[PDB]
C-alpha cells in the first residue's frame, strides 16, 4: 500500500522498523517473503529494536537479507536521543544527491 | 534453587524500567548475587529485593533513577510508619518549622 507504485524509481526508499514488542508465531509466518519483497523494490528497511522486548529474531531475519538493513538495537526509547545524529547520518549516507 | 524465585532475580534484565540502566550498569554480577541469595533464601519473592535495590542505588549513582522498578517489581523498601518509599526524594524535605 505504500510502496505499490514507484512514482520516484532515482530517489531512495527507506522505512524504520522502530519495533518493541514480540508477536505470536502464528503472525509471523510471512514475515520473510514480505521483507524480501521489500529488497526486490530496493525499499531500504532499518529495524530499530528498543527494550527487552523487542523482536531480536526478527530483527536479525532482516538484517540477513541485505547489508544495508542494518539493526539498531536500543536499551529503551530515551536512548534514541542519543543514536539520532548517527541514523540521521545514515538515512542520508543511503539517499543520492540531485 | 527455585525456578518461581528465580523469575524475581531474572527481572533485572527483562524488565522495561530496569532496562535502561543496561548502558551504564551490567545486570549480570546482580543476576547471580540474587540468584544465590535466593539459594541462602528462607521466605518467599521478597528475598530478590536486595539485589534490586541495590542495582537501582548503582543506577542512580551513575546518573538514571529508575523512578518505577518499585512498582513493576513485588519489593517495597521499608520506611517508618506512614511514610512511602520513593526515588528522587529532595534532601531538603518540608518540616513545618523550616524557613
Amino acid at each position: 500500500q505504500i510502496f505499490s507504485k514507484i512514482d520516484r524509481p532515482e530517489a531512495s526508499r527507506i522505512a524504520l522498523l522502530l519495533m518493541a514488542s514480540q508477536e505470536p508465531q502464528r503472525m509471523s509466518r510471512n514475515f520473510v517473503r514480505y521483507v524480501q519483497g521489500l529488497k526486490k523494490k530496493k525499499v531500504i528497511v532499518i529495524p530499530v529494536g528498543i527494550g527487552p522486548h523487542a523482536n531480536l529474531k526478527q530483527i536479525r531475519l532482516i538484517e540477513k537479507q541485505a547489508p544495508e538493513n542494518k539493526a539498531f538495537v536500543l536499551s529503551s526509547v530515551d536512548e534514541l536521543e542519543q543514536q539520532r545524529d548517527e541514523i540521521v547520518s545514515y538515512l542520508c549516507d543511503l539517499a543520492p544527491e540531485a | 534453587m527455585q525456578k518461581g524465585l528465580w523469575e524475581q532475580c531474572q527481572l533485572l534484565k527483562s524488565t522495561s524500567v530496569f532496562a535502561r540502566c543496561h548502558p551504564l550498569v551490567d545486570p549480570e554480577p546482580f543476576v547471580a548475587l540474587c540468584e544465590k541469595t535466593l539459594c541462602e533464601c528462607a521466605g518467599g519473592l521478597e528475598c530478590a529485593c536486595p539485589a534490586l535495590l541495590e542495582y537501582a542505588r548503582t543506577c542512580a549513582q551513575e546518573g538514571m533513577v529508575l523512578y518505577g522498578w518499585t512498582d513493576h517489581s513485588a519489593c517495597s523498601p521499608v520506611c517508618p510508619a506512614g511514610m512511602e518509599y520513593r526515588q528522587c526524594v529532595s534532601p531538603c524535605a518540608r518540616t513545618c518549622q523550616s524557613l
